[PDB]
């Protein structure tokens, strides 16, 4: 059913394509650093801390996933 | 109004050229030292005067570090030193003055 | 007057040479840690 309908409707993109504009991504540089927006007349200070993580493809997204959940995430509102 | 009092003043932008805080971006009344009536004619400034002072203090401080100086024509201008303080100052002053006028009889 | 003469030359070069290796270093260490302020940049936003 689906494939009948993207046939029906979303053929109309070819004749001829892409050839003279290839556009691959670059990869992005990850630099260790610093960004601090000082604003005292905010109630509450919001910090994230980050190092370069892998990306999609790699196989070792799963063991680091496995140790933000240990760590996991916490809410004034929770029970526990 | 007059050629010598022209020279006075002439004299004066001189001297504040010569001090250099300018140099490091500050005005007159960033340089001043905080006493109690200082402290509080900081304290009754508005909000926009106090973020300005904060940042402009905040400046030289890091080119003192840095031991640099700002480029020429970011200078504080002798003619537009604006004397933000001066009105709290005298105010607080005053006021002292008043405390310990009543404080003597 | 002077029986250490020859030791105390001996360590004195020890020392300068040291100092020559141990200068530049400390230096550089001070110089890496400093860098952090030494390049930041400051930024004033205040509002409309």
């Amino acid at each position: 059913q689906l494939l009948d309908l993207a046939q029906k409707h979303f053929s109309g993109l070819s004749g001829t394509y892409d050839e003279d504009a290839v556009p691959t991504l670059s990869p992005c540089r990850f630099t260790g650093s610093q960004i601090c927006h000082r604003e005292d007349g905010l109630p509450l200070a919001h910090v994230a801390i980050a190092v370069e993580g892998p990306g999609w493809a790699h196989p070792d997204n799963v063991a680091l996933q496995v140790a933000n959940a240990i760590i996991g995430h916490y809410d004034c509102t929770y029970g526990g | 109004v007059s050629a010598s009092s022209r020279w006075l003043e002439g004299i004066r932008k001189w001297y504040y050229n010569a001090a250099g805080f300018n140099k490091l971006g500050l005005m007159r009344d960033d340089t001043i030292h905080e006493n109690d009536d200082v402290k509080e004619a900081i304290r009754r400034l508005p909000e926009n005067l106090y973020d300005d002072r904060v940042f402009r203090i905040k400046r030289a401080l890091d080119l003192s570090m840095r031991q640099q100086i700002l480029p020429k024509e970011q200078w504080t201008k002798y003619e537009e030193d604006k004397s933000y303080l001066e009105p709290y100052l005298k105010e607080v002053i005053r006021e002292r003055k008043e405390r310990e006028e009543w404080a003597k009889k | 007057a002077e029986p250490e003469h020859d030791h105390r030359k001996r360590m004195g070069l020890k020392m300068l040479l040291m100092m020559g290796l141990l200068l530049p270093l400390v230096y550089a260490m001070k110089r890496h840690k400093w860098s952090v302020l030494k390049s930041r940049k400051l930024a004033y936003r205040p509002p409309k």
